[PDB]
RNA sequence: AAAAACCGUAAAUCCUAUCUUUUAAAGGAAGGAGAAGUCGUAACAAGGUUUCCGUAGGUGAACCUGCGGAAGGAUCAU
RNA sequence: CUUUUGAUGUUAGGGUAUUGGCCUAACAUGGCUAUGACGGGUAACGGGGAAUUAGAGUUCGAUUCCGGAGAGGGAGCCUGAGAAAUAGCUACCACAUCUAAGGAAGGCAGCAGGCGCGUAAAUUACCCAAUUCUAAAGAAGAGAGGUAGUGACAAGAAAUAACAAUGCAAGGUUUGUAUUGGAAUGGUGGGAAUUUAAAACCUUCCCAGAGUAACAAUUGGAGGGCAAGUCUGGUGCCAGCAGCCGCGGUAAUUCCAGCUCCAAUAGCGUAUAUUAAAAUUGUUGCAGUUAAAACGCUCGUAGUUGAA
């Protein structure tokens, strides 16, 4: 066996943050964003 | 529940080629025992 | 399995002899057994 | 040991989670009607499939049977209650006519906005929740809600809303604004 | 009343045999999986001796022969 | 299979509250059985019920209640109408307590909690205020029980915005799409009425009380089933991922990552059990020449169907 190698994509990946973006909609505001995305504007 | 004894790398199908780290417990509801695949890349190290 | 055995499309052994040799195993298990009990 | 209430579920699970076009057609729909989620339609169908599937236990009976002639008058009076089918609807087939916007209709966040108040119908769901509403008499706030062909009649604003009458507005700006003017005065 | 016997209920201990369930055990004999290991041409074509079956014997192994069958045959046919 | 040790029955008797092989004596040789007895297993208390349903069915049923059994596991027994009672007694073993060592007393499978087991389960709280019980029956008890506490076992209701201008697109002066900015309410802190045996929670009211409403909602994926990326970085048969097929040897659409997006939503993953899918247990509803499958062939009793 060569077991020494365990986790070793993840320690040679880097690393970054999320960044900051924008606080995502909640409860109806999501569902009427999306309809209006995708009906209203789209033809 | 059981307790890790032992580390011992397991081979796959030939049409695969990589190498599982498997580990072999022996439990303590029967008193038998198992080999388990720990999920995780670094959770190899992760464990006692 | 049963009676449908051979059908010799998925290129085994002969079912013949492999009864043959089965039926040697057979019968040396037996002398085996019959001089152990 | 255990309490003698009884308790049960309410809207079903559709099963097979990923059809496009049945997808589509609920966005469709919730984007219609402005409501919240899709548990609410799940049990909205779950409602109107328990109402045909008593249409149909009671079509399946005879003429002038007796099981029939109560249970199906009961279940006709009950949908006439709510003004689901209309005075020229009278049969056991215009019964299972139901169809979604036609119960949907019949919801406080839909009447309140189709009679007026609002300038949105989510600007209507707001407002119920932030209960200036009354449906005479009485405040409600849960949107929920299914008003009758009667207690249409007489919905409007709530006594105690700010907007009818009661404390006129913004305490705090107003309060600013007074001290403001006495402090210059 | 202690105390005693009697048919009786019968606790509990041991012996005996059986049954049920897991487990040891030198070695023996199978199966499976693995990996480019070793020996062969067995089978799929008329597979280079048509194939297969039932049975008896023999060979290092795939196998072979003898007897009676089948075509799932390589023939639907002077 | 049962029948010396009552098995089946007759006669007579003892016994019990009544009857009876319940038991005693005599006499008889009988009783059950492929319509599966006797046996063995059941990680088996039974029922109305629960899960799923097109309808048939299959599976779970300790579990609010009815009935049965038990209080360590057998045995026995008094009192009492009624107990073979166990927070009544006696005796054995296995445990185990106190002990001045001579001797005593024990049963949490009652309400709390401890150990041990295991993945697995709540406070040594309050009170008989509600129900209903006991008695010498209004004024006393009731871990029956109600309340409080822990509680993402499950179930139901519903916040995490909405609105007016401007600019953008789209269109014939309508929708969404970042700026401005004020109205509106919950969340929360507090104070009160009511509430309750007390206290709490809800309910209603009054002060404070939202702009990045810093009062923020995530889990799992984005090759196919399967809804959503040959988008951009790191690795290069390794680490790995993957329910199945499968991808990874230099463009990785599948690995470790950032963006975007997706399904669900105060909920979603993991595993085992289980149902439907299963018309792959098929009575309505399977299949049998070649895929799994009509016994070598016939007679034949039980069973099964049978002219008019």
């Amino acid at each position: 066996g060569s077991l020494a190698r365990a986790g070793k994509v993840k320690n040679q990946t880097p690393k970054v943050p999320k960044l900051d973006k924008k606080k995502r909609l909640t409860g109806r505001a999501k569902k009427r964003q999306l309809y209006n995305r995708r009906f209203s504007d789209n033809g | 529940k059981g307790i890790v004894v032992e580390k011992v790398a397991i081979e796959a199908k030939q049409p695969n080629s990589a190498y599982r780290k498997c580990v072999r417990v022996q439990l303590i509801k029967n008193g038998k025992k198992i080999t388990a695949f720990v999920p995780g890349d670094g959770c190899l190290n992760f464990i006692d | 399995h049963g009676a449908s055995r051979y059908k010799k499309s998925r290129a085994k052994m002969r079912w013949k002899w492999k009864k043959k040799r089965t039926r040697r195993l057979q019968k040396k298990r037996r002398k085996m057994r019959q001089r152990s009990r | 040991p255990k309490s003698y209430r009884n308790y049960s579920k309410t809207a079903r699970n559709p099963k097979r989670p990923f059809e496009k076009e049945r997808l589509d057609q609920e966005l469709k729909l919730i984007g219609e009607y402005g409501l919240k989620n899709k548990r609410e339609i799940w049990r909205v169908q779950y409602l109107l499939a328990k109402i045909r599937s008593a249409a149909r236990y009671l079509l399946t009976l005879d003429e002038k049977s007796s099981k029939r002639i109560f249970q199906g008058e009961a279940l006709l009076r009950r949908m006439v209650r709510q003004g689901l089918l209309g005075e020229n609807e009278e049969k056991l087939d215009y019964v299972l006519g139901l169809t979604l916007p036609k119960l949907l209709e019949r919801r406080l966040q839909t009447k309140v906005f189709k009679l007026g108040l609002a300038k949105s119908v989510h600007h209507a769901r707001v407002l119920i929740r932030q209960r200036h509403i009354r449906v005479g008499k009485q405040m409600v706030d849960i949107p929920s809600f299914l008003v009758r062909v009667d207690s249409e009649k007489h919905i409007d604003f709530a006594t105690t809303s700010p907007f009818g009458g009661a404390r006129p507005g913004r305490v705090k700006r107003k309060s600013l604004k007074k001290q403001k003017e006495k402090t210059e005065a």
